């Protein structure tokens, strides 16, 4: 299942470096998404100091464990808006019509991608580390979204009820 | 007792006539017991929206009228008449945060509830089996603790298990549970009637035959599909129930008074149904 | 009929839900008790009940000048799977910049069209709008061809 | 000229007449919506109630 079916996307590669007394000491940092397109996904993150490899390896491994199911409303966007603040990154995300496209900033862009989101629009403020931006993404995309059905069966009402009206 | 007698004879007259009588002359006012009774009223004429106006009130007045168990029953059982599952489900959670303690009667009304709203996709909202599912465990969660007993509770749980086999499409289960309740109630009354069995046979047929049990068995009948697989048969508990009661009724019909059930465990067939159908009609 | 009032009782019911308790107060005005109500009706609240200070009352009390004071109103909060129903609370017409909208804008709002710079109408949302005096939901204020004030958007 | 006066004249009195019958219709409207808040309380069995309040 594991291989054929989720697809792996480097989000960062980069060497980060720990300047010891005797030289500088470089290692590579590598932060990947792993998502089935079909409502699961998860990232993982990796430090190798002979050779990225070894650090994209580790990545994928730890993003396959943290590989955890995601709401999605249709199958192919976000419940609602989310508004969500993460160590300096301000994501606000909107769910949009179908036939919508991606059109949010580029790491969250392998995000919904990896992970089956069709649509979203969405604007990041404040910093915008790609890193905070794909960690924030993703827990703003689990906590911070609730599914219809969770909804009305908290507030013990009927889908029909709940749903909204139709207005033009 | 005005207010029962009221409601028993659905008299919406009366009720106004003594509430205001009893405000106007003598500075009575509903306490929580009548407000109960009121509630009950409003389910009888099925004027749910106002049943459901008087237990907010209720809440709202003071904690001597606060509801307790009684009423949440009353309103489970509204909500059963409606087919609401999700209000259900939201106010056994309420009874469970408000520490009230629930009885036997919850648990049975929870489960006939859940039992209506699996009936169509419509109403079940797509989650049929998965109610008919947690009635079950609802069953189960009564069975496990003695609660409080109420006489006629017995009798619910048996029409409580048949909706989840009638909903279901068990014709199995339908027919052992309607031969045991059937057998049941007419040894029961044939033991304690005063005269002669035989003179009397017609009124002990008619008390003995209860026609929700017929309504349910013929509910079951018509949701015959030959692909279903029952909710029940999945679960080790369900299929340990499954295997008690059939293995009851198999062992019942071994061993007077005949029913024309015909002489199978199941029955696999569409003609058969129709035999079965016409035999018990 | 305070928006100050109103804003204290919403982040008093934020601050409520994140720590976790399950009954609380609010001050006995017609504006609170209207606006428990709908969201009581709505599910967002357990139960309502007349209490003072010290509590919830225990028998019937009148409402006069003499005890109105210390009355209060006491909401039941809801917690479903480990998380709370009430999740958030806000208010759109601050006192400072009140919004009266009319009916039309309404309709956009509820639409997803975005009017006076107030983000519009989201699935599990709910606005509440004051209309001569009575508050109600604003799709019912809508039905009822109703102008009136958005007063906040209870998530 | 005579057939434009007339004609004007015309236009507007048949346009006042239509926006006065219409709100005439709206009238029945509103009555018959008065007419369902009596069944609305015609099964009402006098306590105090919270909506009310």
């Amino acid at each position: 299942y594991i291989t054929r079916k989720l697809t792996m996307k480097p989000l960062v590669m980069k060497r980060v470096s720990n300047q010891t007394g005797k030289g500088k000491i470089a290692s590579f940092y590598a932060l990947v998404v792993v998502g089935d397109k079909n409502g699961m996904v998860g990232l993982g993150e990796g430090k190798s100091r002979e050779e990225m490899s070894k650090a994209i390896f580790k990545a994928h491994w730890d993003a396959v464990r943290n590989l955890k199911e995601i709401p999605r409303y249709e199958n192919r966007t976000i419940y609602g808006d989310i508004d969500f603040r993460y160590h300096g990154v301000k994501l606000h995300l909107r769910s949009a019509k179908p036939g919508f496209g991606l059109r949010v900033n580029h790491v969250i862009f392998e995000i919904c991608e990896c992970a089956g989101i069709k649509d979203l629009s969405g604007k990041v403020y404040k910093s915008r580390n790609d890193m905070n931006i794909a960690k924030g993404t993703i827990e703003a995309f689990t906590k911070a979204q609730k599914t219809l059905d969770e909804v009305a069966l908290g507030r013990g009402k009927k889908l029909v009820d709940v749903r909204k009206v139709y207005y033009s | 007792n005005c207010l029962k007698y009221s409601t028993k004879c659905s008299s919406f007259h009366d009720m106004d006539y003594f509430i205001t009588k009893f405000r106007d002359d003598y500075g009575i006012t509903p306490n929580k017991q009548n407000l109960t009774t009121v509630i009950q009223f409003y389910s009888r004429k099925e004027m749910t929206k106002q049943a459901w106006n008087t237990f907010d009130t209720m809440k709202f007045l003071s904690t001597k009228h606060f509801p307790d168990i009684c009423t949440y029953n009353t309103m489970l059982r509204i909500c059963e008449k409606e087919r609401n599952f999700p209000k259900a489900l939201d106010l056994f959670q309420e009874i469970q945060d408000h520490n009230i303690k629930p009885t036997t009667n919850t648990y049975i009304m929870m489960a006939r509830v859940l039992a209506s709203s699996s009936s169509n996709a419509v109403v079940s909202e797509g989650k049929s089996d998965s109610l008919r599912l947690l009635g079950w465990k609802y069953l189960h969660e009564l069975e496990d603790k003695n609660l409080y007993r109420h006489k006629k509770d017995d009798l619910n749980l048996f029409l409580a298990m048949m909706a989840l086999a009638a909903f279901d499409g068990d014709i199995e289960l339908s027919r052992a549970l309607y031969y045991l309740f059937i057998a049941k109630k007419y040894k029961t009354l044939c033991a304690n009637w005063k005269g002669n069995i035989l003179v009397d046979q017609d009124t002990i047929w008619k008390s003995t035959l209860m026609p929700e049990m017929l309504n349910y068995l013929m509910l079951a009948y018509a949701r015959f599909d030959p692909r279903n697989l029952p909710v029940l048969s999945g679960y080790e508990k369900g299929i340990e129930l499954r295997r008690k009661f059939l293995r009851e009724f198999d062992s019942s019909m071994r061993l007077k008074f005949k029913l024309p059930f015909l002489p199978i465990s199941d029955l696999n067939s569409e003609a058969q149904v129709l035999a079965e159908s016409n035999a018990i009609w | 009929m305070s928006l100050v009032k109103l804003a204290n009782t919403c982040a008093h019911l934020q601050n409520c839900s994140k720590v976790r308790v399950a009954l609380t107060s609010i001050p006995y005005t017609k504006l609170q008790l209207q606006f428990a109500y709908n969201l009581y009706q709505q599910g967002f609240l357990s139960s309502l009940q007349k209490g003072s200070t010290m509590g919830p009352d225990k028998d019937f009390v009148e409402v006069t000048p003499d005890n109105i004071s210390t009355r209060r109103l006491w909401v039941g909060l809801k917690y479903r799977d480990n998380k709370p129903v009430l999740s958030s609370c806000k208010l759109i017409s601050k006192p400072n910049s009140r919004i009266h909208l009319p009916m039309e804008d309404m309709k956009k709002l509820c639409s997803g069209v975005t009017i006076r710079n107030i983000k519009p109408l989201q699935p599990g949302e709910l606005i509440l709008v004051r209309a001569h005096n009575n508050i109600m939901d604003i799709n019912e204020a809508i039905s009822k061809k109703l102008d009136g004030e958005v007063l906040c958007r209870v998530k | 000229l005579i057939e434009a006066f007339r004609k004007e004249e015309a236009r507007l009195l048949h346009k006042h007449e239509y926006l006065q019958k219409r709100t005439k219709e709206l009238e029945k409207a509103k009555e018959l919506e008065l007419e369902k808040l009596n069944k609305e309380k015609s099964s009402d069995l006098t306590i105090m109630t919270l909506d009310k309040m």
